[PDB]
């Protein structure tokens, strides 16, 4: 069916976690890693 | 299916020649100890050891190569 | 007919390796 | 801070002094021009960089420049 | 201060925003880094280079994984001229399920993007068949890119780096890189083509199992050792063969047929083997031309030097003084890095300009909008190359040229007569462009006045003349090949005219790109390209010639390649840095880019309607470009999703728009100026110091963006828009329109 | 004649003192391994000993529900094993609590016997006062609550979210 | 308890406006789970970030309003143990607040029969 997102590629489940873990669930704890990397005192 | 082997012929033995020939030229000046025991040009001057070594290693490497081509009809 | 599930994490395990070598010369580079 | 340097075309106008909106530059004896006087910026950390002074020198080249260097909270010109 | 960035103290003791951005900005500019020695910054280079590396093997490693993977590859090689190649499958969970249905096609069960690169055309013709194969080349690919890694890590080390004389010896590195970088990989190449990709195209099955004791030819090897070259060029494919399939099938693998295979539409693979061969030849001899270490070969110095020509007095090679020059380029990273650009934007513009014209992958010519999109961006890369070739002339011209070690030599004339150089541009420029606009505005008048005999038509006969001494007798003209009886077609002396036949065939068909016919409006664009090269030029060379200085600066080297100004003192003097000249310079050549692709995409596309007429008529007058080239074909474009409904042009229609967006957003980066932002910044900081509630405070302070800061912004959103708006018109107006 | 050739070994005496009963390794002191630890809820500079539980509680809670969901006595019917997972993630965490507590409760007697006397020396353990052990054992609960309470909600409502994640909530 | 209080005011009312006017609004259920994430969501990433400014803020004396000769009254939590225990209260009182309002919605029949009298029939 056309109703919802689907894959009949092999492991169609990996985009399915993918696709969130990289573009809202780990881009800020990587952008805090970038924080407090450019913050750092001497 | 059995691997192709060829009847003997002046290209083995050029093969073989070769092969010992530059075999000898390599281990004269590679190997560790040459001229170690008895002694026997162009060469090295190898000694008696270094000189059956680089023959019997010619014959191994030769065999090989002389199979290995057979084999796949000529590489 | 596509790659099966063994090749996609076969390929991913493999990708591991150009991750960590890739870590490692960004890290030697800032040094 | 900024960096300002005087050459020795100058020909102690003053102007400089004058114009520069934060006292970085102040007029000093000298022996090399009629006026016998040149400019000197001793307190170049106070420098904001307008190039006020370079507006106001009249020699040609320029007596005196500036040279933009590293930022701090007074070269900003930062009230906070 | 702050231990970022750890190349910079000044930046580091920054208490702004600005250090930052700056710390982006100066990242990878090692010559500027604290405490920079010359064999540190060489070792640092090698090893980046070596990532870089390491980057494009992983980006076309992913490229093969993801068609691998959910493209459909297999089932595009039954039929490739009717089947949509897939680039990778989508997954957005914030689709409504017309975009759903939308976008899922070319016999896929789930969303897919087509592609449009043309990797499909191009694995097929090398002899790739499986899946299973770009599988396999995916992870060596993964396994290159590991080992180059491993050894820009490797090169790192106290033991393995190189020390400054190894980097600094031109003589070995340019043997090596000619004989061995460019001929042994040419070599190697063909050797591909000839084992694997020719075989694969005649219906056998030729890989890493069987390679080995699967001859490429019956002659055998035997046939190269003793001279008989000829055997290889016999009985090649003929003109009924199938590809993919022993039909019709040579035994060939050396032709050198020319033109066209004629159910592919593209060149043979024999001959691009034989091409290989050659080349490989050729740049294995020029890679022993230089001395390293055996006494024999030329040294570099004592050509540059030379001041005797075969006894005769001579101020040096063509009598010009090019001494002193080997240290020159030799100490300059920055005129290596210009070299190296100015020849990789060359070779894209060939690349460009021979690839749509001589299409070597099967069936790539039937795919409209992948020739159309390979063409743009190949045009464009060479663009963005040349800028960069004279944007680092000029910090060459600031930060490595000295001029007593350079004192008499040809860089120095040119140095002395920028004067004469830079007016002379201006004066092409302003020639160009006023007669050009002048008879574009005419014919748009006529036109208008319903007066369209009364345009000037001015028919470009040069060009005309080229093509048909190429062969092109359309024209009339009975020069050299269109004639049939002339010195040069026939080769009177030996009559090895073999590639005449096959040649002329694909020169005198009337279905392919092969010197396309060419009237009044293509003489008048073309006039407009010389004129945005032209201008172009200028502005680089005019920023390269003055960077160290001029009457309005007479000290600008002291200030660097990249400055604000020097403040609003004599006269003013806003954007007088070299810098500021290839900022000003990235506009020009993003409209002669412009130029050019409109005017190639609209003759394909005129070519493709079969309304060749439309562009022979219109072209004339630029309101013919406003109506019939923009206006005509960006409805199907702008009606991608509508209240009616959406097809799979919404993405492109999204896209449309959004270039739009970042386009103008630019234009705030590029009109207001700093000032203003700052104070603005300052009432917002108020603002925030006397508001209750917001326990945030800035670590670093908030200040405007710096004038340079500004410029580079605006000029990356001007041109990711510039760039987003015509690849969404394009891929729409192409693909949404034809295949 | 004798070359212990200690100044070219890859394996160091760990922090320069060669009797600690240590190496320096990739492990123990490479700069990765160093600044992953160091800066784990555990050890982070600065933390509170409440903030340190709460991080590590809601880590742990929420994959401690998982086990008992996918191969428990309840599997077969989705609301009876997402429950067990549930209740699997609290008695542990509730137990590990209570160890937690009776740990505080014993060792902080007096000088402490230990790792935790006052002039112990022990970097891998710097809670070294009572108050931070019973603030670490708060966040930890409430965190491991928090994290299991997050999972089994995740697990209940998966039909759901699998129409979210696929965009099945945009048919109307 | 600063933290706790903000936290249970703001989960509470972050829930609604996806319940109301998301993606997921046709249908109850789906509506408040979405709006429970969103507030779940937004709350953790609020909590990061108060994180990160605790621990880039307080390095040696403090940049700005929070260094020792500062006096600014509307920022007075100047240490950095302080931050760190509002965070964990307006993490806690964040998650609970969205839990309740989630309660209260998915029930929302329930309690509208409730606050009516329907459950004094039987
Ligand atoms: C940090 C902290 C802080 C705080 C607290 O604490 C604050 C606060 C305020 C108040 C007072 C006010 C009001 C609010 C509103 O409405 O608006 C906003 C909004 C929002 C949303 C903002 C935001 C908020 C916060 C940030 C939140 C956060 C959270 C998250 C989630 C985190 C995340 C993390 C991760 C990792 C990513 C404001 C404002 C202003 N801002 Mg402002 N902030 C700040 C930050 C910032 C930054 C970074 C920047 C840059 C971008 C700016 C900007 C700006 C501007 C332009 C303006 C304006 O206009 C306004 C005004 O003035 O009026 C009057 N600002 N502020
Ligand atoms: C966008 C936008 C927007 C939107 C959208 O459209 C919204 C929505 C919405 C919806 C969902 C709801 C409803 C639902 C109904 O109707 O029904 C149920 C009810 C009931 C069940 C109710 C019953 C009764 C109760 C329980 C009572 C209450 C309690 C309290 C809270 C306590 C108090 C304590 C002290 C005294 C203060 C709501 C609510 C809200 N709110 Mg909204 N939102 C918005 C906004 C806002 C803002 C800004 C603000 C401020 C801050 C806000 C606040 C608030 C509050 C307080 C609230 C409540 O209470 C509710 C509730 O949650 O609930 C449960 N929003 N929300
Ligand atoms: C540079 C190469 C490259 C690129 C651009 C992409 C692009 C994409 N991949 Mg992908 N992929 C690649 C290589 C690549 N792939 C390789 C080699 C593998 C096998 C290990 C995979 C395995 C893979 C899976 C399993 C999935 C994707 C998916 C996707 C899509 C969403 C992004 C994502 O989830 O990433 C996921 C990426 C990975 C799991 C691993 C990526 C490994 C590559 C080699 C890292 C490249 C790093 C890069 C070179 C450094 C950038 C430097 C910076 C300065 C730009 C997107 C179209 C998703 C998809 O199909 O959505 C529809 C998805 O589920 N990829
Ligand atoms: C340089 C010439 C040359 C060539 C063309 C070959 C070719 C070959 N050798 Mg060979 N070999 C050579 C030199 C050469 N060898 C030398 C110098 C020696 C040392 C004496 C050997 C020792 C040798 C042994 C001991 C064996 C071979 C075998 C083989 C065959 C392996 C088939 C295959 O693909 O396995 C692929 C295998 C893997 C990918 C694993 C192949 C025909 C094998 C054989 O007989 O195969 C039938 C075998 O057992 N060779
Ligand atoms: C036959 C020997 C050989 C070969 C194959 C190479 C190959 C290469 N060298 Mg190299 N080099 C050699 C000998 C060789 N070198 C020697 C003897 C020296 C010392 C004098 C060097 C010193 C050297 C330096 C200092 C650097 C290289 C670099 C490179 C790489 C350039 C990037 C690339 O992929 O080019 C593209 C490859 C193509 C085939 C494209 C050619 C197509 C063109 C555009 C059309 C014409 C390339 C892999 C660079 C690097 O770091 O790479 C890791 C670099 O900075 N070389
Ligand atoms: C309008 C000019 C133009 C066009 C038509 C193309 C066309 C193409 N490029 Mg391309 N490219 C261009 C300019 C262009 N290029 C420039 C100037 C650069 C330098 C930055 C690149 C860098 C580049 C890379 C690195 C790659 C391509 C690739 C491709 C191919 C596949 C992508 C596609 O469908 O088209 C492109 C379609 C577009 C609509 C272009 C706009 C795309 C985005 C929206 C632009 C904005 C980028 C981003 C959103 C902003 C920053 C974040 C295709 C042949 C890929 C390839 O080789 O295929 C395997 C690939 O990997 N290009
Ligand atoms: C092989 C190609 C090559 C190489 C090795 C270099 C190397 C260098 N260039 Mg150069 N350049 C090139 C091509 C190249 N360039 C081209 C093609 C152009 C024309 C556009 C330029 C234009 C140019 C200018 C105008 C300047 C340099 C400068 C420099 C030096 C410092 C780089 C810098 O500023 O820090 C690193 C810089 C950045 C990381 C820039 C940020 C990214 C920009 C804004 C692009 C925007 C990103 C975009 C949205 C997406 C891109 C892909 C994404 C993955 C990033 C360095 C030696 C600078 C210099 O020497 O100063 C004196 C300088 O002023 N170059
Ligand atoms: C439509 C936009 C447009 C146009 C027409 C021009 C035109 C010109 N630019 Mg230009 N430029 C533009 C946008 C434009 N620019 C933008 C956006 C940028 C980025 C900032 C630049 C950056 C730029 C640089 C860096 C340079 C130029 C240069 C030039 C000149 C070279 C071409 C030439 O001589 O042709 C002939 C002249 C023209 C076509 C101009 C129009 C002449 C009109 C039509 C005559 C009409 C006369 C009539 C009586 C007037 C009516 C009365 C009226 C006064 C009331 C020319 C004046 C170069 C230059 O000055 O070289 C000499 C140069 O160095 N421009
Ligand atoms: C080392 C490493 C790794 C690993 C990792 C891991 C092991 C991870 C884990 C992870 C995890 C395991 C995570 C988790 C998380 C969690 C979370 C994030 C949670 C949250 C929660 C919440 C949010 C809650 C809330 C609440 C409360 C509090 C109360 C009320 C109710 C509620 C529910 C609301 C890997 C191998 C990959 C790679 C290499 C390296
Ligand atoms: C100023 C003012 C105003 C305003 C007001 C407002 C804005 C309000 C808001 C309000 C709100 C917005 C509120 C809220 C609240 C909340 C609450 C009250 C909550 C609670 C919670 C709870 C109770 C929870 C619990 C829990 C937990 C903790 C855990 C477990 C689970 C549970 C759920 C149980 C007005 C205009 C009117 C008027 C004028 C003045
Ligand atoms: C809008 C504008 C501003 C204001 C803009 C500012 C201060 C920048 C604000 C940036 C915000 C805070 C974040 C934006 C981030 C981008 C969307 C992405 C950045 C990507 C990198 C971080 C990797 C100026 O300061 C300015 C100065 C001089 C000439 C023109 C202008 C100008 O036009
Ligand atoms: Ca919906
Ligand atoms: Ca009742």
């Amino acid at each position: 069916d056309m109703t919802q997102l689907t894959g009949s590629y092999a492991a169609s489940w990996l985009p399915w976690i993918m696709i969130p873990l990289i573009f809202y669930i780990l881009p800020f704890p990587v952008f805090a890693l970038i924080f407090i990397w450019i913050e750092k005192e001497a | 299916t059995v691997p192709n082997t060829i009847s003997w012929s002046p290209q083995v033995a050029l093969i073989i020649s070769a092969s010992s020939l530059l075999i000898l030229l390599i281990a004269s000046r590679s190997i560790k100890y040459p001229q170690v025991g008895a002694k026997l040009p162009v060469l090295g001057s190898p000694s008696v050891g270094t000189f059956v070594a680089s023959m019997a290693f010619g014959h191994v490497v030769g065999a090989g190569i002389v199979l290995g081509l057979s084999n796949l009809g000529w590489l | 007919m596509n790659i099966s599930d063994t090749q996609v994490f076969v390929a991913l395990v493999v990708a591991l390796l150009p991750g960590l070598l890739a870590f490692r010369l960004a890290t030697e580079l800032y040094k | 801070s900024h960096t300002v340097k005087i050459y020795d075309t100058c020909i102690g106008c003053t102007q400089c002094v004058r114009a520069c909106p934060t006292d970085v530059l102040e007029m000093v004896p000298w022996d090399g021009c009629k006026a016998a006087q040149i400019a000197s910026s001793p307190r170049t950390e106070d420098c904001v960089g307008c190039k006020r002074c370079e507006t106001a020198c009249p020699t040609d080249f320029l007596s005196i420049r500036v040279y933009l260097g590293a930022e701090t909270t007074r070269s900003m010109g930062l009230a906070y | 201060a702050t231990k970022f960035p750890k190349f910079s103290q000044d930046l580091a003791q920054d208490p702004t925003t600005r250090r930052i951005w700056y710390a982006m900005a100066t990242a990878h500019d090692f010559e500027l880094h604290d405490g920079m020695t010359e064999e540190n910054l060489y070792q640092k280079i090698f090893a980046s280079h070596f990532g870089h590396l390491a980057i494009i093997f992983l980006w076309a490693s992913g490229v093969l994984f993801h068609v691998a993977w959910q493209g459909n590859f297999e089932q595009w090689i039954k039929d490739p001229l009717n089947v949509r190649p897939i680039a990778h499958a989508i997954w957005d969970a914030q689709f409504g399920p017309p975009a759903i249905e939308a976008f899922t096609r070319a016999g896929a069960t789930n969303p897919v993007d087509i592609c449009y690169s043309g990797v499909y055309h191009w694995w097929y013709t090398i002899g790739m068949r499986t899946n299973n194969e770009l599988y396999v080349g995916a992870i060596f690919l993964l396994l290159l890119a590991a080992l180059f890694l491993f050894a820009g890590w490797l090169h790192l080390q106290p033991r393995y780096r190189p020390t400054l004389g190894w980097f600094k010896s031109a003589e070995p590195r340019l043997n090596h890189h000619l004989a061995g970088l460019f001929g042994v990989s040419s070599l190697a190449w063909a050797a591909h083509l000839i084992h694997v990709a020719i075989p694969e195209s005649r219906g056998q099955h030729v890989g890493w199992d069987n390679f080995l004791f699967t001859p490429p030819h019956p002659a055998g090897l035997g046939a190269f050792f003793t001279g008989n070259w000829s055997a290889y060029a016999q009985n090649p494919d003929t003109a009924q063969h199938v590809f993919n399939s022993s039909q019709g099938a040579g035994t060939a693998i050396l032709t050198f047929l020319g033109g066209f295979h004629p159910q592919t539409q593209s060149l043979w693979l024999t001959d691009m083997a034989h091409h290989h061969v050659a080349i490989a030849v050729l740049f294995i001899i020029a890679g022993h031309m230089y001395r390293t270490n055996w006494g024999i070969g030329h040294s570099i110095k004592e050509m540059l030097n030379s001041k005797s020509f075969f006894g005769a007095k001579v101020e040096g090679p063509f009598n010009l003084p090019h001494q002193g020059l080997y240290d020159t380029i030799n100490n300059s990273l920055h005129f290596q890095l210009s070299f190296a650009l100015a020849a990789l934007g060359v070779a894209s513009s060939l690349t460009a300009q021979h690839m749509y014209s001589m299409p070597p992958y099967a069936f790539i010519g039937q795919d409209f909008t992948t020739q159309a999109a390979l063409y743009t961006h190949h045009q464009y890369i060479a663009g963005f190359l040349m800028v960069g070739a004279f944007s680092h002339a000029g910090i060459f011209w600031i930060r490595d040229y000295d001029p007593e070690q350079n004192k008499g030599n040809v860089l120095d004339r040119m140095l002395r007569h920028k004067e004469a150089i830079i007016s002379h541009l201006s004066w092409v420029s302003l020639f160009l462009g006023f007669h050009t606009l002048g008879l574009y505005v005419h014919n748009d008048v006529e036109v208008a006045f319903g007066a369209a005999e009364k345009q000037v038509l001015i028919e470009p006969v040069f060009a005309q003349f080229i093509q048909a001494a190429h062969g092109k007798a359309l024209y009339g003209f009975n020069t050299l090949l269109s004639n049939p009886d002339s010195i040069a077609s026939t080769a009177w002396p030996n009559h090895a005219n073999v590639w005449l036949p096959g040649w002329l065939d694909a020169v005198n068909n009337t279905t392919n790109s092969l010197f396309l016919t060419i009237g009044p409006g293509d003489f008048y664009v073309h006039h407009a390209i010389a004129l945005g090269l032209h201008v172009t030029t200028l502005v680089l060379v005019k920023g390269a010639l003055d960077a160290r200085g001029s009457k309005l600066m007479p000290d600008k080297k002291d200030f660097g390649y990249a400055f604000p100004c020097d403040g609003p003192g004599r006269g003013g003097t806003c954007d007088i840095s070299a810098w500021d000249a290839s900022y000003l310079a990235v506009f020009w050549m993003l409209n002669t880019l412009g130029w050019v692709t409109f005017y190639w995409h609209w003759k394909h596309l005129a070519i493709w309607e079969g309304n060749i007429a439309q562009f022979n008529e219109s072209s004339t007058y630029l309101m013919g470009w406003f109506r019939d080239y923009l206006w005509l074909h960006s409805a199907q474009l702008i009606n991608g999703y509508n209240p009616y409904g959406t097809n799979s042009l919404a993405i492109w229609s999204w896209m449309f728009l959004w270039g739009h967006l970042a386009w103008a957003v630019s234009f705030m980066f590029l009109i207001t100026w700093r000032g203003y932002w700052q104070e603005l910044i300052e009432t917002l900081v108020w603002a925030h110091e006397k508001t209750p509630l917001s326990f945030g405070y800035w670590r670093d302070k908030p200040v405007a963006l710096s004038i340079v800061q500004a410029r580079l912004v605006g000029l990356t959103h001007f041109t990711v828009g510039y760039i987003a708006t015509y690849g969404a018109f394009l891929i729409a107006s192409t693909a949404g329109k034809f295949g | 004649k004798l070359n212990y050739r200690l100044d070219t070994d890859p394996v160091q005496p760990y922090k320069g003192d060669p009797f600690n009963s240590n190496f320096s390794t990739a492990i123990t002191d490479s700069p990765l391994a160093r600044a992953f630890i160091n800066n784990l809820p555990a050890y982070r500079k600065g933390l509170t000993p409440f903030m340190r539980g709460l991080e590590i509680g809601m880590a742990h809670g929420y994959f401690l529900v998982g086990p008992e969901v996918v191969v428990g006595p309840l599997r077969e019917t989705a609301h009876g094993a997402n429950l067990s997972g549930l209740i699997t993630a609290i008695y542990i965490a509730v137990s590990a609590c209570l160890g937690i507590s009776i740990f505080a409760i014993t060792t902080f007697q007096g000088d402490p016997r230990g790792a935790y006397g006052s002039t112990s020396k022990d970097s891998l353990r710097p809670l070294r006062n009572r108050d931070e052990w019973y603030q670490l054992n708060g966040g930890i609960f409430l965190g491991a609550m928090g994290g299991a309470v997050f999972a089994y909600l995740l697990l209940e409502n998966f039909d759901a979210l699998d129409s979210i994640l696929r965009g099945g909530v945009n048919v109307n």
